[PDB]
C-alpha cells in the first residue's frame, strides 16, 4: 500500500559485509545492515522493505 | 609495532560464544569508524601516526571521523583522539561483486598522538606465511549476538584459529579468493560493526595485522568461519601507496 526501497544482497556471496548500518525495515524492525534485510526476506520469503536508514 | 603498553589478558572466555571484553587500552592499534553523528559503523588499525587501514566496502568518507583511543563507546569521556581524514585510498582492485581486494588506507589529517592507549600494529612481509590452525585475535565493537541490534559499548576480542584457503572452501566453496583469508568456525564470529578491524597473528613477539574484518555468515554462525582481507597478499599495496603519499 505503501513502501520504499529494496535491500540488496552481494548474490555473488552467500554471506554479509560486517558494516554496523541499521536499517528501519517497513515492519518496524532494526537490520543490522541491508544485506541482512535481504537474507532474512529471501529465508522467510518476505519482502520487507527499508522505511528510512538508521534505527527504527 | 605490536607491543602494547598495556597487554592484553586472553582469557578461556575469548574462545567460546562471541569472546570477551578487552582490558582497556590492550590494543592500542585498534580504532573506530565514526559518522558526523558520533556512530561507529566499521573498526580500523593503525599502521602509523598517520594511516588507518581498513575494509573497502565500509565506504569510509573524508566526512567521516576516525577516534583513537577509545575502549567504552557509552562514556560520558574518556581520553580519545578524533582525528580528521583527508584522503582515502580504495584498493583499485576491490571487487563489489565478490568483495575480493577488500583494504582501504585512510590517511589522517591530524596525526593521531601514540600513547599508551593508541600504538600502531606491524604489517607483515609479504612472503610471510602463518600456518593454518595458529590462534589468533580479532577485535572490535560488532554485535555479540545477530539477534542483539546493539553494538556493545566496549571492546571485545575473541581468539579463533586460522584455517586452510582449502578448508574454507569446503563452506564457502567458490567464493574464497587469494586476497582472502579464513578463521574460526571454532565458537566465535566476527559480526556487524567488526568490519575493517584487525585478525592479528603475533610473529616474533610482535602482533601482526593478518587480516581484515570483511564478509562471513549473515547471521554470525559461530560454527561457520569468517573470512577477512589476506594481508600478506596486499601489503605491497599498502607499502606502495604510503610511499607515494
Amino acid at each position: 500500500d505503501s513502501l520504499g526501497r529494496e535491500a540488496k544482497c552481494y548474490n555473488e556471496l552467500n554471506g554479509c559485509t560486517l558494516e554496523y548500518r541499521p536499517v528501519c525495515g517497513t515492519d518496524g524492525d532494526t537490520y543490522p545492515n541491508e544485506c541482512v534485510l535481504c537474507f532474512e526476506n529471501r529465508k522467510r520469503q518476505t519482502s520487507i522493505l527499508i522505511q528510512k536508514s538508521g534505527p527504527c | 609495532c605490536g607491543v602494547p603498553a598495556i597487554q592484553p589478558v586472553l582469557s578461556g572466555l575469548s574462545r567460546i560464544v562471541n569472546g570477551e571484553e578487552a582490558v582497556p587500552g590492550s590494543w592500542p592499534w585498534q580504532v573506530s569508524l565514526q559518522d558526523k553523528t558520533g556512530f561507529h559503523f566499521c573498526g580500523g588499525s593503525l599502521i602509523n601516526e598517520n594511516w588507518v587501514v581498513t575494509a573497502a566496502h565500509c565506504g569510509v568518507t573524508t566526512s567521516d571521523v576516525v577516534v583513537a583511543g577509545e575502549f567504552d563507546q557509552g562514556s560520558s569521556s574518556e581520553k580519545i583522539q578524533k582525528l580528521k581524514i583527508a584522503k582515502v585510498f580504495k584498493n583499485s582492485k576491490y571487487n563489489s561483486l565478490t568483495i575480493n581486494n577488500d583494504i582501504t588506507l585512510l590517511k589522517l589529517s591530524t596525526a593521531a598522538s601514540f600513547s599508551q592507549t593508541v600504538s600502531a600494529v606491524c604489517l607483515p612481509s609479504a612472503s610471510d606465511d602463518f600456518a593454518a590452525g595458529t590462534t589468533c585475535v580479532t577485535t572490535g565493537w560488532g554485535l555479540t549476538r545477530y539477534t542483539n541490534a546493539n553494538t556493545p559499548d566496549r571492546l571485545q576480542q575473541a581468539s579463533l584459529p586460522l584455517l586452510s584457503n582449502t578448508n574454507c572452501k569446503k563452506y564457502w566453496g567458490t567464493k574464497i579468493k587469494d586476497a582472502m583469508i579464513c578463521a574460526g568456525a571454532s565458537g566465535v564470529s566476527s559480526c556487524m560493526g567488526d568490519s575493517g578491524g584487525p585478525l592479528v597473528c603475533k610473529k616474533n613477539g610482535a602482533w601482526t595485522l593478518v587480516g581484515i574484518v570483511s564478509w562471513g555468515s549473515s547471521t554470525c554462525s559461530t560454527s561457520t568461519p569468517g573470512v577477512y582481507a589476506r594481508v600478506t597478499a596486499l601489503v605491497n599495496w599498502v607499502q606502495q601507496t604510503l610511499a607515494a603519499n
